[PDB]
C-alpha cells in the first residue's frame, strides 16, 4: 500500500552574496541533506536494500531537487526561489549566464505547475515516482522498484479523481511533466559541471559526492 | 566524503 | 475528436555495407520522409499552421524515429532493426563505439515495449503525444497543441481500459516511457553530431536539414 | 535543402 497521506507528510516534513551561481551550488548541497530525510519518509523506501537506496538517490537527486524548487517558485513572479532564500529573477539569471535554462524551468515547469495548481500531494507523488526509478543501473531488483512506482501512480490517480473529479486528464497531465523534468535535469547537471570544472565556484561536500562517481 | 549518503541513510 | 483507429492507420500506412554508423545516418534520413507522411495522417495535424507543423516535426523527429525503430525491434533478439534492413546486435554496436546508447535503447525501450506487449495503436498514440509537444519553442498557439495532446492521451486511456481492462496501470506505464525516450533521444542526437562533426560519415539532405538550425 | 520539410508538408 502507498498512502498519499504519508507522501504529503514527507513533503510537509521537509519544509523550512546574491550571486546566482554560488547560491545554486549552496542550495543543491543544502537540500541533498533534506532529500535524504524526505526519501526516508516515503513509504517502503527505507525497506529497500541500502545499496539500492544509494542507487536511487544518486540517480534521481537532481530531478528531485529541481521539482522541489520549481514548485516552491509558483508564487514568485517570473523567478526562482533557491533553498538559500535568494530570489533569482530573469534579469539576474541572464546576467549570470544561465538565462536559457532559467527560461526553460519557468516555461516548462514553474508556470505549468502554477497554471494547473499542482498541490503538494501531487508534487510528492511525482517526486516519489522519480525516486522509484526502475531504469536506474545497478539495482539488485529493478522489478521491486517498479512495483513501488506502480503503487505510487496508482494512489496518485485515485487522489486526482477524488480531489478533481471534473479533470479527467489531470493524472496524465501530471505524468507528462516528467519528460521536461528529465531533459531540464540533464541541462542543469551540465551547468553544475560547468561550475565545478572551472573551479571558480565553491562546491561543498555532499554535492561534490553526488557529482563524482 | 566517507560515503556521506550511506551514513545519512543508516543513521536514524 | 481523436480516434485511435486513424492513429493505427497512420502507423500501418508507413510500414514497408553492414557498418552501423553509416546505416544509422542512412536510416534516419530515409525515415524522415516517412515521418512526414505519418504526421499528415495523424488527425488534425495538417490543420495546424504550416509553420507550427515544421516546429513540431523539427522538435520531435528524433524521438519519433527512436520510438519507431525501438518498437520495430521487439522481435529481434538483443538487437536493433534499422530502416535500412540492417540488424545491429550488441557485439556490432559495441565495436562501432555506440555500445552504451545501444544498451540503453534495449533496456529502457525495446525490452520494456516487448515485456508489456505494447501494440501499434499504443505506439502510435505515444508518438502522437510526442508530435503534439506544447513545449516546442516558437509555436504560434501552444494551447492549441496542448489540446490536441490531451485528446490523444484521452483516447489512449480509453483504448487501454477497453482492450486491457485488467491492467489498470497500463495507461500510466505507457506514458512513463516518455522520460526515457527524452533522455535517450538527447544522447542519440549527440552521436548524430559526433558522426556529422567528424565529417567521416555521409549525411544526406533531409537529415542534414534537421541537424542544422 | 530549400526547406525540404516545408515542401513535403505542402505537397499532397
Ligand atoms: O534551491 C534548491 O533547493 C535547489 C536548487 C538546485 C538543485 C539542482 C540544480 O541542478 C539546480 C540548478 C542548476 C543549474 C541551473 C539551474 C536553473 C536556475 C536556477 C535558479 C536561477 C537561475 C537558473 C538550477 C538548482
Ligand atoms: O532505423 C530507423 O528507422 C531510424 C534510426 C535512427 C533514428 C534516429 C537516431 O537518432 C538513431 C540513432 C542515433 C544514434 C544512436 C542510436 C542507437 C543505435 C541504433 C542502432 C545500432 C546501434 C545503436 C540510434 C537512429
Amino acid at each position: 500500500d502507498m498512502p498519499v497521506e504519508r507522501i504529503l507528510e514527507a513533503e510537509l516534513a521537509v519544509e523550512p552574496p546574491n550571486d546566482p551561481v554560488t547560491n545554486i551550488c549552496q542550495a543543491a548541497d543544502k537540500q541533498l541533506f533534506t532529500l535524504v530525510e524526505w526519501a526516508k519518509r516515503i513509504p517502503h523506501f527505507s525497506e529497500l536494500p541500502l545499496d539500492d537506496q544509494v542507487i536511487l538517490l544518486r540517480a534521481g537527486w537532481n530531478e528531485l531537487l529541481i521539482a522541489s524548487f520549481s514548485h516552491r517558485s509558483i508564487a514568485v513572479k517570473d523567478g526562482i526561489l533557491l533553498a538559500t532564500g535568494l530570489h533569482v529573477h530573469r534579469n539576474s539569471a541572464h546576467s549570470a549566464g544561465v538565462g536559457a535554462i532559467f527560461d526553460r524551468v519557468l516555461t516548462e515547469l514553474v508556470s505549468k505547475m502554477r497554471d494547473m495548481q499542482m498541490d503538494k500531494t501531487e508534487l510528492g507523488c511525482l517526486r516519489a515516482i522519480v525516486l522509484f526509478n526502475p531504469d536506474s543501473k545497478g539495482l539488485s531488483n529493478p522489478a521491486e522498484v517498479e512495483a513501488l512506482r506502480e503503487k505510487v501512480y496508482a494512489s496518485l490517480e485515485a487522489y486526482c479523481k477524488h480531489k478533481y473529479p471534473e479533470q479527467p486528464g489531470r493524472f496524465a497531465k501530471l505524468l507528462l511533466r516528467l519528460p521536461a523534468l528529465r531533459s531540464i535535469g540533464l541541462k542543469c547537471l551540465e551547468h553544475l559541471f560547468f561550475f565545478k570544472l572551472i573551479g571558480d565556484t565553491p562546491i561543498d561536500t555532499f554535492l561534490m559526492e553526488m557529482l563524482e562517481a | 566524503k566517507h560515503k556521506i549518503l550511506h551514513r545519512l541513510l543508516q543513521d536514524s
